[PDB]
RNA sequence: AGGACCGAACCGACUAAUGUUGAAAAAUUAGCGGAUGACUUGUGGCUGGGGGUGAAAGGCCAAUCAAACCGGGAGAUAGCU
RNA sequence: GCUCGCCGGAAGACCAAGGGUUCCUGUCCAACGUUAAUCGGGGCAGGGUGAGUCGACCCCUAAGGCGAGGCCGAAAGGCG
RNA sequence: ACACAGGUGGUCAGGUAGAGAAUACCAAGGCGCUUGAGAGAACUCGGGUGAAGGAACUAGGCAAAAUGGUGCCGUAACUUCGGGAGAAGGCACGCUGAUAUGUAGGUGAGGUCCCUCGCGGAUGGAGCUGAAAUCAGUCGAAGAUACCAGCUGGCUGCAACU
RNA sequence: AAUUCCUUGUCGGGUAAGUUCCGACCUGCACGAAUGGCGUAAUGAUGGCCAGGCUGUCUCCACCCGAGACUCAGUGAAAU
RNA sequence: GCUCAACGGAUAAAAGGUACUCCGGGGAUAACAGGCUGAUACCGCCCAAGAGUUCAUAUCGACGGCGGUGUUUGGCACCUCGAUGUCGGCUCAUCACAUCCUGGGGCUGAAGUAGGUCCCAAGGGUAUGGCUGUUCGCCAUUUAAAGUGGUACGCGAGCUGGGUUUAGAACGUCGUGAGACAGUUCGGUCCCUAUCUGCCGUGGGCGCUGGAGAACUGAGGGGGGCUGCUCCUAGUACGAGAGGACCGGAGUGGACGCAUCACUGGUGUUCGGGUUGUCAUGCCAAUGGCACUGCCCGGUAGCUAAAUGCGGAAGAGAUAAGUGCUGAAAGCAUCUAAGCACGAAACUUGCCCCGAGAUGAGUUCUCCCUGACCCUUUAAGGGUCCUGAAGGAACGUUGAAGACGACGACGUUGAUAGGCCGGGUGUGUAAGCGCAGCGAUGCGUUGAGCUAACCGGUACUAAUGAACCGUGAGGCUUAACCU
């Protein structure tokens, strides 16, 4: 009751094409400066959706 | 299983949740902004909310309460007196929540958990 | 609930505290017994005062149970016991002169009025 | 007074369960039990191969044992493989 | 820094065997701790082990080992 | 073999409760981990809840739950007269008052006393400490309130008991 | 019967029934006095048969809690 | 001159035992299973000494004969001894039909009800209690039955492990004895990191071709299928009577299966209250943490069965056995040949659910798009710019939707999740103040105080412009219409 004879590397390559991982491309950018953010989270400059979160 | 049950189980013992978020409520009283996981910031809002709206009436009957979990020497005069004004007498929404990003070099959701008005 | 191998006290008059219950019939499959339905039983203890002999196999119905009497409203009327009475297998009816039960509403719709009616509990 | 009734420390195997490519070279969790004795134990010794040790199973003798382990005669012998 | 939690006949304190540079500050982050590592019993340095009286030795010696003169044995070895 | 749920010698064990080294909150003291985040389905492991029925389950009450403290009562057969026996079967338990406004148990000044002088000796009972228990009345689902803590009876092969 | 086929002998008791249990019997194919005989209590890590309490063993499970089944990141196997 | 006679003789000199062992070889060789055969086994038919008060053949059969079966008890020694778990116990399948029950009805020593016997049929069905290792057996009560067989006399990469079939013990017997035993009991393991074929939910492609969206077809598959009790017809048929039925005409049940949480129970570790030990806010009160959710006492929302509601349909089509019409081969006769008609719990629909990968890739409606340039040179192929509809994707708030995915609600054209407000269910009159009572404790202010899920109210917190994917009327033809 052992794996006998490899498996096709078609079908590995085919078990591997399932893939969801995207390139996250266009990103996002605040309503008032061009900076780029994934589409529900603040900039690493504290701006957020035109209003200003985080002060300096 | 769980068909009425809204509460989340989350992650570890139901004791150490506790005692987690009562520390974290007394934390987020302090520096009035807290970082922490999407699940924990949200999480901390579950019976802190009740809290803030038990700290709004300023009677000696009323005085006697929200004193049996979180404790501080630097909130004794705000109880009773500030938090009615500044966050209770809102009438609800005394928090707000925003996911930042992820966490360092790991896949999980971070965010901030602040309270609904700022000092000035 | 009453079923295969448990011990009740009888309504029937001069009756031990102690007869068993061997089987709960209705011919199919059954678990438990029912009230105005008939039961198969054995007598475990016999007083000299009353009319069956020890080791005896007998007819029964259920009289009283504390699961209580309920069909029509929801609304139970309930008892502190659980009793059945003994039946002729060949002549029928009651075999007692006296009967310790509340004879409610199902109990009068078998053939047993006659033998039944002393005392109306309910 | 006690090869005495229950019982900590101390000891310990009987049932049950978990574990069983494990934390594991035999443990873990719960209970029942041994506890002035024909007992238990800290420390150092003494008993060896057909010999030891055994209120005695051919059990135990450093995981091994109807005869331990290592090194030699030994590349013994196999009408067979 | 403030706050919380658990153990509290231990998840504490002291002594010993057995191990062996492990102690401390001063840094380093390739490899190690089946990670992150800025920490470290890890790398690599530098500093540290102050005794008449403490544990050992002293002096006697149990079990046991050795063993003269002497004995047994080719002998290894052994008795007393 | 490991920074391994393991193995391992000697000395120590306060407060509150409690007979107590059982057992908990604790004390002094210590640690918060050498993968983390989260989630949550059939199923896997243990613990918790248990209606009405109950040993029917099973080879077997195994396993599990109930009993459980100790002062006063009350106890068969058999027996090596010891035992069986905590047989079996019952009462009481907080708090307060009234029993003994605190009894039993332990401890005890001066004086009387005997001398030798003297850390006197010895006689005694003012004082100190202090069980376990009882009865009434009121309160609760429940007072041996938690942890801790005995299932009971009968027939019988065989084996002295430890 | 720790000794006995057919045998659950044959009878009695317990039981709705009972190859089991308890008690007798003799016709032991083959017990027997130190290779001992027979009996008695507390007692037995002893075995068989019943009664009661209590109870999720079971009718029949139904729902919870703490840990795995899932998933993502870090470090990433073995038998075959 | 050696019965060395094991005789063609292994040495002035050699016997037994191993289930305590153990070594090399093996289905060459047995056992538990696979094949072959069917004497044995159970059955039928030819046939008939007889039984069946008559009568051989309703029913049953001595004798002789010829088969039906694979299928047992045996025979047999092929493939298997580098290792097919055996009996019984639990838990659960699939195929036969030699039919126990369920539907059909024939023959009869069948008036009727029945009994005896026969064969069309495997769609549904086919207990429970005690004794034993247990099948095999026995006993008590239930039943429409308490059918038989194949599948290693079905289910150990299934559960159990008492017997048989481990080391140790203990009894009876045979032997000189180690041993041996158609003599027997006590304690005695049950392994598994799932690869491939399969099965059961669920993502993602390719496809119908210019792209999208909403929904529905039915070639075909699955599910479903029996039955207990009672009453009317009716005391009808048959029959003095005794006794007592088909035919169709309803109601009510169980195992079993499904659904909901409304009742009745249960549980309900986000909750109300009492309490023993103790710690904590200085201490006291009030109050909280721990001690198994300390002990509990309880429980909303929810879920659940032990609760309640319901369930295996009516109808249509077509058959087998079987009954027939009309009729020729056989001028009669004949269910058959030509030609017509009926019939079973079977068979197929209808019912209920799936279902175009039905590649044999179904069908309607709606939405949208009317751009140019270059190269080889060409009805083929490649490149460039311009800037893009319909729609999707992204993102929340989170779900009555989940392991991951897939899917619902909606996102300020805002009640999607939560808090807050008014109240429910469920707990139980507290605190603070005083009073009665040495006091425990009780009393008034007080139906106090407390709240989550249920009901209603409310923008108080939170929920991006829209990037990105998607572009420009989309190849050929048969036939008709519009232009």
């Amino acid at each position: 009751a052992v794996q006998q004879n490899k498996p096709t590397r078609s079908k590995r390559g085919m078990r591997r094409s399932h893939d969801a991982l995207t390139a996250v491309t266009s990103l996002s950018v605040d309503k008032t400066s061009g900076e780029k953010h994934l589409r529900h989270h603040i900039t690493a400059d504290g701006y957020y959706r035109g209003r200003k979160v985080i002060a300096k | 299983m769980r068909h009425r049950k809204s509460g989340r189980q989350l992650n570890r013992n139901s004791s150490h949740r506790q005692a987690m978020f009562r520390n974290m409520a007394g934390s987020l009283v302090r520096h009035e902004i807290i970082k922490t996981t999407l699940p924990k910031a949200k999480e901390l809002r579950r019976v802190v909310e009740p809290l803030i709206t038990l700290a709004k009436t300023d009677s000696v009957a009323n005085r006697r309460l929200a004193f049996a979990r979180t404790r501080d020497n630097e909130i004794v005069a705000k109880l009773f007196n500030e938090l009615g004004p500044r966050f209770a007498s809102r009438a609800g929404g005394y928090t707000r929540i925003l996911k930042c990003g992820f966490r360092a070099g790991d896949n999980a959701p971070m965010a901030y958990i602040e309270l609904v008005d700022r000092s000035e | 609930m009453i079923q295969e191998q448990t011990m009740l006290n009888v309504a029937d008059n001069s009756g031990a505290r102690r007869v068993m219950c061997i089987k709960v019939l209705g011919g199919s499959h059954r678990r438990y017994a029912g009230v105005g339905d008939i039961i198969k039983i054995t007598i475990k203890e016999a007083i000299p005062r009353g009319k069956v002999k020890k080791g005896d196999v007998l007819k029964a119905v259920v009289v009283r149970t504390k699961k209580g009497v309920r069909r029509p409203d929801g609304s139970v009327i309930r008892f502190d016991g659980n009793a059945c009475v003994l039946l002729n297998n060949n002549s029928e009816q009651p075999i007692g002169t006296r009967i310790f039960g509340p004879v409610t509403r199902e109990l009068r719709s078998e053939k047993f009025m006659k033998i039944i009616s002393l005392a109306p509990e309910v």
